[PDB]
């Protein structure tokens, strides 16, 4: 087990090196999204308003 | 130790598979970014209408 | 569209159209709310299980991230979203909550708003008299 | 005592009872369509029902919420209309009473 | 843009084309039945798979191992015969050679 | 009645019924098993899908220890099946041996039989 856990780590930490660039943009994607749907929401609330 | 070796398992092919995955994945979030700033602008545009009936 | 389910706001797995509506559902979701209720769920018209429209489109949804991952992790990561969620959930109770209090002042400050505007009639039409 | 399945009902039956009708009619006992004799999980599950009755409510407080806070900020805006409204005649008042100091 | 489904080909389409080949062909573009011109979960969903994936897995070495311990069991009680014959033909040429040994 | 699924060996959220054997199987897995397979699980006959005729954290805690008791199966299960395999390949090797062996002997009763005949 300890080799493999060696192993592991050393695995996924090379991997997370090439799917962390990719992670960094769905965070930017998200925190956009989540923003984006509160513009959409106030504009469709401020709308019924007017 | 089974739980590892289904763990290694599961990084062979998130190796090959998953960098490819990410950016279909990554595109399908711009794509729902897409549709979101598309329905958006058409809200702010008929709000926007809206105002200038309000206006005149 | 990418499918979002209107009960959840999120992508269903086992998606379904009421044409009551229009609006696209998660099955099992809607058939449970069907059962208790008897209505659709967003404008209280009558609706059956039967009249619900199947949709088999398959699932792009994706790990997030799979790196993390393994049952042990699993299990720690879904009871921590398990917990935001009940966070979630309780938010929601807490705003709504606080929206009743806030629409109760502002409800009396217009009605309120109401009886000045009948004495300032009053006041304007007795100047009105006046210049009569 | 011996479970067998029907291709029409989808149904499990008990071997001796659907044998019976088989027999006379050779069809199927629901309606009636041809038939013969010889035609974790669930924690997860639990904790999936348990989830799915989390949302339906959630989505109940979501709706109650945007309809009360579309009448919340109506009500707002109402209060706002009426502080133009005010506006207007705090002007038409002072006017009028301007209006009679010149006789 | 528009919501609408096939319910027969319960797929997913845009109301300008499904409603353009039904005037034409009065059928559904994937099946070709009749339709009228008016008509945490991921998290759940894997570990559900993770469990699925173990069972299909456990269902296959269930079957390679019964196939070995198949071939293995019958070997087992003819391995106590060939001791035997080897333990028998010790004997026969312990008898061939004390044949030999008396000239 | 309770039934118990072909492939899981335990009880089936879902069952449905291949007539191809006559017994109970949990649909997501048997699917999925056709899907790389085509076959019926209990006798390699071929089978599709449509033949197939249908039918907190203690919580977790709890979830947790019946996810690692099946990962005990699992160990117990890969190491009985490597044990047989090295239970056969030893078998067949003092098989071989126990030929080898009665092959050098009856080669000692050929020699030992000729040379008694030599007299």
């Amino acid at each position: 087990m300890t080799t493999e856990a060696k192993r592991a780590a050393k695995m996924e930490k090379k991997m997370k090196i090439l799917l962390g660039g990719y992670q960094s943009r769905a965070m930017g994607l998200m925190k956009q999204l989540n923003d984006l749907w509160d513009q959409i929401e106030q504009a469709h609330l401020e709308l019924r308003t007017f | 130790l089974e739980h590892q070796a289904v763990r290694i398992e599961n990084l062979e092919l998130m190796s090959q598979h998953g960098c490819n995955a990410w950016k279909v994945y990554n595109e399908n979030l711009v794509h729902m970014i897409e549709h979101a700033q598309k329905e958006l602008q058409k809200l702010r545009k008929h709000i926007q209408d809206l105002n200038w009936q309000r206006k005149n | 569209m990418s499918l979002i389910c209107s009960i959840s706001n999120e992508v269903p797995e086992h998606p379904c159209v009421s044409p009551v509506s229009n609006h696209v559902y998660e099955r099992r979701l809607i058939e449970k709310y069907i059962a208790e209720n008897g209505t659709d769920p967003i404008n209280n018209q009558p609706l059956s299980e039967e009249q619900l429209i199947d949709i088999k489109v398959a699932h792009p949804i994706r790990p997030k991230p799979p790196s993390a991952t393994s049952i042990p992790a699993i299990l720690k990561a879904l009871q921590d979203e398990w917990d935001a969620v009940m966070l979630h959930s309780f938010t929601l109770r807490q705003q709504l909550q606080t929206t009743r209090q806030e629409l109760s002042h502002a409800l009396y400050q217009h009605d309120a708003a109401c009886r000045v505007i009948a004495r300032l009639t009053k006041e304007v039409t007795a100047a009105r008299e006046a210049l009569a």
